[PDB]
């Protein structure tokens, strides 16, 4: 009686509405508007600081909130607090399995989030009492491997995994509160909007979802890539998102009438990009690449307007201040620079 | 196949819920999208270098 | 005019050597493990050695003493550091080749600093305490026979001997794994020869009654060891190229 | 402006104490040896043992220690996390070499070790390939009860090299299908140069005691051609 | 939306022969390498053929190594696998697997379950 053909049939009808809706509101594209205003200018940076330290390559760094200490996680098994002012050192903090692959910063800077290939989420209570620091929690429910990690408050984070599933957890009781799933392929990063109330996430499908964080079900889908998604980040207003992949592209989405808005491309660079972040303004954007350099866009003209090279290998990680003072990289040489 | 009903049904309510939502036009979502990187030009040090004095790493 | 060759040498070994001294310390990605590390205290000696050796035989006039046998010990000095400086890479590679395993100590390069660049300066005071009276067709030499055959022919062949033998260790290895399931390598070779300083073994052939030319191969050899040191670790590796290029 | 410098230099303590004690774990880290053991999964660590997710044992040979880390809970989407592993010493690779009759696991892993050996970041890291699992009358050609030649069209047509040794009284056409299964690799690994990295073969079977000293005996080699590449010897 | 529409497999008598085509579209043909892979009833997926960029570097399994033949024609994102002398070994469903990432000689992820950029497949079965 043939049920899988005509319910994989109905897909087709049902898919067919969403890219003719989307065609229908495309009344302009971006760069039609944008054409008339000033452009940004070649911009430079000079590398104002370099942390060493470490043993093997980074994986991964968090800024803080205040705008000055930082985190960093390495393979050799560390993880270390440092201050950026002073170049100084706080909290190296053993890990119990090396192969960490992401860490987290609470904004009341009282935790460090970290987890990697042991399927396994650490807390790390850092303002603590009568001693050092010391593992709080070890959330543990996931069947793959921990890829990201992001603080709500200190009783909340949200988890990333190689099980094709995101999860938000609760400390102090240990098990998982909501678990969202729809992705086919491993989840490789996510990012929360401003006002924490929604997340999105992309994976090794050429995707990425919007997720409600207290209903526990998926808005929106977009698909423009053509690989795997390897990096994602809000506009700073939180009503867009662009996205890294592994087709030497990046792209700007908004969420209201869900389509792409900008393609960051080039001709030269035929490598994946493993990283991407924004300006305070929400004007530049920041990539970082496989051939171990890092552009700069704008955001508005699609142009190129700037390059960072002071890595040996590749670049894993980039992040700004909340402030917008600077930017920090990090690469699999174990050093971390600060351009400014 | 049985258990293969299943998604192929689970997909099909997905596509069913994301596909009734208000889009606006594109033009109205770019142009505030330019407004926002418009009023918050100066408050940027990436963008308008602040000077040395008050700049935190030299 | 029959060994005007070795003052166009000296003063030639030392152009290059100042020149890939400067590519090391500014470039930051080379200058990372061990063996690029060696190079730049070994072509700090040599750059030493050439540059006071000229010093030594143009403007030479007759000072009573004073003069004279100050640049009688800052040559004797400084041909003690490099012959010392060769021996420890001798020492280096019978680490990392012959027993490979749990090498690594703390301070490695200030260890070998102590030892390169003092023991030297401990041989030398020494025979400097007993006797200033050193040095003297004047050039100020060492203007004794025994203390000579001590500090330089005896400090020379017990290096030799544990540096040519980490010549013979290295390429009974290398026709191991080439022979295992043939030009380009003679660019390797030839560097590994001028690194180690073989080429003083002419000096062995020449002590027994002269020759007529093999002392002209003695001459002409060890008076460019830092020009050939140059095109086979400085020129020739392009990833020192792609540094220099693009400026 | 001195009471900015009261606590810094107690930052600044702060900091010497957490470099002595990296001092001493980079002595710990720097002698270690760390290996990857992995397999299609029927062998796996039957052979290469010493008598959650990763999965963490270590031993030692000679008074130097060592690592090996076998994956496990992960999915088989490789992809990813398999490049978390470029800064190993030697990548452990166990082969079932006896898939004639359950297809096809023997030319499944050969499509892995052309992925592995090819892959980008795995360029400059070396394999220690296993052919486990001999079986030289089960299920071959002493007994005659599969063919190897309907499931590779070639070796009907290739004879045994110039220089194999055999055990004595060892069957003349199973050493003819022993150095075959070799010789399918080894030809993924001799056609591209540019990695500069290596294969080295082996045979195990069931008593397997010195097969923690071949492994030993060519992780020294590993590190003798990264040492001899810095002098650009090779 | 990276989508592969495989078509044109059916029924056939053995030593008869059969084309199987593709329609690739949301990607640029041209930088990926292609496969084909297949799934007896009962056994789990295996590989049988690939082709590079543009490329006559072209590789088979050992089973259907004197028989088949795999073209594809970047002009028009199309992938075809001409195939001859059917025996009934080959009663299988047919998928068509590009490899995740352009430009590499690297393809891992291709006989796996659960993979993203594949078909839903072709049945293709002979019987006497």
């Amino acid at each position: 009686q043939s049920e899988l053909d005509q319910l994989r049939q109905e897909a087709e009808q049902l898919k067919n509405q969403i890219r003719d809706a989307r065609k229908a509101c495309a009344d302009a594209t971006l760069s039609q508007i944008t054409n008339n205003i000033d452009p940004v200018g070649r911009i430079q940076m000079r590398t104002r600081r370099t942390l060493r330290g470490h043993l093997a390559k980074i994986y991964a760094m968090h800024w803080g909130t205040d705008s000055r200490l930082l985190v960093s996680a390495s393979q050799d098994g560390k993880l270390i607090i440092w201050d950026s002012y002073t170049t100084n050192k706080v909290h190296a903090i053993p890990l119990r399995s090396s192969w960490v692959m992401t860490c987290a910063y609470a904004p009341s800077g009282n935790y460090v989030a970290c987890g990697g290939l042991d399927n396994i989420c650490s807390i790390y209570n850092l303002k603590t009492r009568e001693g050092n620091v010391r593992v709080s929690r070890e959330l543990a429910g996931h069947t793959g491997y921990l890829s990201c990690c992001r603080f709500l408050d200190d009783n909340q984070i949200v988890t990333s995994s190689g099980d094709t599933t995101c999860a938000l957890w609760d400390i102090e009781t240990g098990q998982q509160t909501t678990t969202f799933t729809g992705h086919t392929g491993d989840v490789m990063s996510l990012s929360l909007a401003p006002d924490t109330r929604l997340f999105v996430s992309g994976a090794c499908d050429a995707s990425a979802k919007l997720w409600d964080v207290r209903e526990g079900m998926c808005r929106q889908t977009f698909t423009g890539h053509e690989s795997d998604i390897n990096a994602i980040c809000f506009f700073p207003n939180g009503n867009a998102f662009a996205t890294g992949s592994d087709d030497a592209t990046c792209r700007l989405f908004d969420l209201r009438a869900d389509q792409e808005l900008m393609t960051y491309s080039h001709d030269n660079i035929i490598c994946g990009i493993t990283s991407v972040s924004f300006s305070k303004s929400g004007r530049l954007l920041l990539a970082g690449y496989d051939d171990f350099n890092c552009n700069v866009w704008d955001a508005l003209k699609a142009d190129r307007a700037g390059v960072l090279a002071g890595h040996d290998n590749r670049v894993s990680c980039l992040g700004v201040t909340d402030d917008g003072m600077a930017v920090a990289t990090g690469s699999w040489d174990s050093f971390l620079k600060i351009w400014n | 196949n049985t258990a293969s009903i299943a998604q192929a049904r689970k997909l099909v309510e997905q596509l069913k819920m994301e596909a009734n939502i208000d889009r606006i036009k594109v033009s109205k979502a770019a142009a505030d999208l330019m407004a926002y990187c418009e009023a918050h030009a100066k408050e940027d040090p990436l963008l308008t270098p602040v000077p040395a004095s008050e700049n935190p790493f030299r | 005019a029959l060994t005007f060759i070795t003052y166009i040498g000296c003063g030639l070994s030392s152009i290059f050597l100042s020149v890939t001294l400067v590519t090391y310390i500014a470039f930051e990605k080379i200058r990372r493990d061990y063996p690029s590390k060696i190079l730049i205290q070994l072509c700090a000696a040599l750059l030493l050695l050439n540059l006071i050796f000229l010093l030594d035989s143009w403007i030479a006039l007759y000072n009573t003493r004073g003069f004279c046998i100050a640049v009688a010990v800052f040559l004797h000095y400084f041909l003690l550091v490099s012959f010392t400086w060769m021996g420890l890479e001798a020492f280096h590679m019978y680490l990392a080749l012959v027993k490979v395993f749990n090498t690594y100590i703390r301070k490695y390069i200030l260890k070998f600093c102590i030892v390169g660049w003092g023991i030297p300066a401990v041989v030398v005071s020494i025979v400097l305490t007993i006797s200033p009276d050193n040095y003297g067709d004047d050039f100020c030499w060492i203007n004794s026979n025994v203390v000579f055959y001590i500090t330089v022919v005896g400090y020379f062949c017990v290096i030799f001997l544990l540096n040519v033998s980490m010549f013979i260790v290295v390429l009974v290895q290398l026709c191991r794994i080439k022979k295992k399931k043939s030009i380009q390598d003679l660019r390797s070779i030839a560097g590994l020869t001028f690194l180690l300083g073989i080429t003083w073994g002419f000096a062995f052939f020449a002590w027994g009654p002269v020759n007529v030319t093999f002392m002209y191969l003695f001459a002409i050899f060890n008076t460019l060891q830092g020009f050939f040191i140059f095109i086979f670790y400085c020129a020739a590796k392009e990833n020192v190229r792609k540094q220099w290029r693009r400026y | 402006t001195e009471d900015q410098r009261n606590e810094e230099k107690a930052q600044r303590e702060a900091n010497k104490k957490i470099e002595k004690q990296l001092q001493k774990d980079k002595q710990v880290y720097r002698a270690t040896h760390r290996l990857l053991l992995l397999g299609a999964g029927e062998s796996g660590k039957n052979t290469i043992v010493k008598q959650s997710g990763i999965f963490e044992t270590k031993f030692q040979v000679d008074k130097v220690n060592f690592h090996m880390f076998d994956v496990g809970a992960q999915r088989d989407e490789r992809r990813k996390w398999i490049q978390c592993f470029n800064d190993v010493t030697a990548i452990i690779f166990v082969v079932a070499s006896s898939s004639y009759n359950m297809t096809n696991r023997l030319q499944a892993a050969l499509k892995l070790f052309d992925s592995i050996w090819n892959n980008k970041w795995l360029r400059d890291t070396s394999v220690i390939l296993f052919l486990n699992k001999q079986d030289l009358l089960a299920e071959k050609v002493l007994a005659g009860k599969s063919k190897i030649e309907d499931y590779f069209p070639e070796f009907a047509r290739y004879t045994t090299p110039e220089d194999a040794t055999p055990e004595p009284g060892e069957d003349p056409r199973v050493t003819r299908a022993k150095y075959f299964i070799r010789d399918e690799f080894l030809r993924i690994s001799t056609a591209s140069g540019d990695g500069r990295h290596y294969c080295y073969p082996h045979f195990t079977c069931a008593v397997d005691t010195e097969n923690i000293r071949r492994v030993f005996n060519d992780c020294r080699d590993i590190i003798q051609r990264m040492h001899l590449r810095q002098y650009e010897l090779l | 939306q990276v989508q592969l529409q495989e078509s044109g497999g059916g029924l056939v008598q053995p030593g008869g022969s059969l084309r199987l085509s593709c329609a690739a579209s949301g990607f640029t043909f041209s930088n990926y390498k292609m496969n084909w892979v297949r799934q007896a009833p009962g056994k789990g997926l295996e590989w049988v053929s690939d082709i590079s960029q543009s490329g006559a570097s072209i590789s088979y399994t050992g089973s259907v190594k004197g028989r088949f033949t795999i073209s594809r024609d970047n002009a028009k994102n199309t992938l075809y696998l001409q195939m001859n002398s059917l025996k009934p070994e080959d009663t299988a469903v047919y998928y068509c697997a590009r490899c995740p990432a352009p430009f590499t000689r690297d393809c891992f992820d291709v006989t796996s379950t659960t993979y993203a950029y594949r078909g839903q497949g072709t049945q293709v079965t002979v019987s006497s």
